[PDB]
């Protein structure tokens, strides 16, 4: 019953110290064994079903799942689970954020945000676009979930569609070669550390910024 | 009770729907 | 250096919470991997590999190198095997010295103590006297390594020990009916209920008196009304 | 400096033969 959940809980305290780094998180190999281990047991434990998760595992995850230390998998399902845990992420940010520097911070994360999901609702559309034959359910199913912000651009995107494998690869490769991902891969890296930073700072988590904001003090 | 899922004794929630979205991105980078 | 220190505390941490049972542990399944995972990570982390062992491990070491069992069997379920159960036998020695550590630093503690001690020298003789017997049943005799065992865990049996190393030299079916009648008069389930009691016995002073949890909480109820 | 094992980052100690033994009783009981 509840020696499950002090098992569980146990568990989820060691993923933390695993998972938690000053820069990001990747399966070094002396610790996939027991990081997947971990995660295992979590997800068939009876007692985590219900369980709110907490926000250091939407961020390895993130960090995991975009490599932010062709390795991302560019799938439907991933990556709009992906894009959800991301927006975890985002409201505990805010809501953390809302009880100089404080609206610096927190307007840098709100664009970042935006830019990188951008990013990643971009790129998605890219590799459902250079499929043959394209989803077109899907696809159209992805662009009203995620991109109802950059309406224009999935406009743009969905006419594209119509044309024949050719010229979408034609559009898609000069695009890809116009705003490589790179940019979105040091947006997504610069919002992660700019929310850990915020709130270990104002919040009160610990996600080993200490010496960080030792050398934004220094002035450098 | 309530939720059918516990009844069956069937995994379900966030640990387990990161547990197979973890799987996949390990799948695809094994032999990459 | 330091952060793989952190990691391998968490991962003991974790395991203290697998292995500390009220009656005794056993693998279970849906435990096999993350408890092979720990120990793993345990064996090559580089900052356990001077760390004096909590004594938690070594009595879940014993309890399922031995399979204890309280209440209720299983065929052959211990591996008789010289390097192992000499292992097995300094894990028990380290428990003991622990238990006698901490007794030395409420009207019944002598008594637990005395009794932990005669059930102690019990098991390790036990345990003692079924290793030497399969020694005797193996088809050449291992004698350097059998010569070997006796030296370093039959000194305070000497007596009992001359006896088995000139048994060693006569044929197989006279060490046979050897061990097929001593297994009979005292057979391996007397030493699973001695070697239960001393660490059910040792667990209960250990967390009466000696400030450790081993989810003995009920016996200690029990001991009160 | 002392332990050559640490030195030459070989593993070593009460853990790692803890591992070994443990390993060793599993195997057995996998084939009984
Ligand atoms: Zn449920
Ligand atoms: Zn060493």
């Amino acid at each position: 019953g509840s020696n499950e959940k002090i098992r569980s809980q146990s568990v989820l305290n060691t993923l933390e110290t695993f998972f938690i780094k000053e820069n990001h998180y990747d399966m070094q190999r002396e610790e996939s064994s027991i990081v997947n281990a971990c995660l295992r047991y979590l997800g068939y434990s009876k007692s985590m079903c219900h369980e709110k998760m907490p926000i250091f595992m939407d961020i390895a995850f993130i960090e995991y799942c975009f490599n932010l230390s062709q390795q991302i998998l560019w799938e439907y399902s991933l990556i709009s689970n992906a894009l959800e845990r991301l927006e975890n992420i985002e409201l505990e940010r805010q809501n953390c954020m809302r009880e100089l520097n404080k609206e610096t911070l927190n307007n840098e994360a709100l664009k970042l945000y935006s830019c990188a999901k951008a990013g990643i609702c971009r790129w998605m559309a890219f590799h459902f676009l250079e499929q043959e034959p394209i989803d077109h359910i899907n696809f159209t199913k992805f662009l009203q979930d995620w991109g109802s912000h950059n309406e224009k651009e999935m406009e743009a995107l969905q006419r594209l569609s119509k044309h024949k494998i050719r010229k979408r690869l034609i559009y898609v490769s000069q695009h890809k070669k116009k705003m490589p991902w790179s940019k979105f891969n040091s947006v997504l890296s610069r919002y992660i550390q700019c929310t850990k930073l915020q709130l270990e700072v104002f919040c009160d988590y610990d996600f080993k910024q200490r010496e960080i904001v030792k050398m934004l003090t220094s002035n450098i | 009770e309530a939720c059918e899922m516990c009844r069956l004794g069937l995994p379900h929630g966030s640990f387990f729907e990161l547990l197979r979205d973890w799987k996949k991105i390990e799948e695809f980078r094994n032999k990459s």
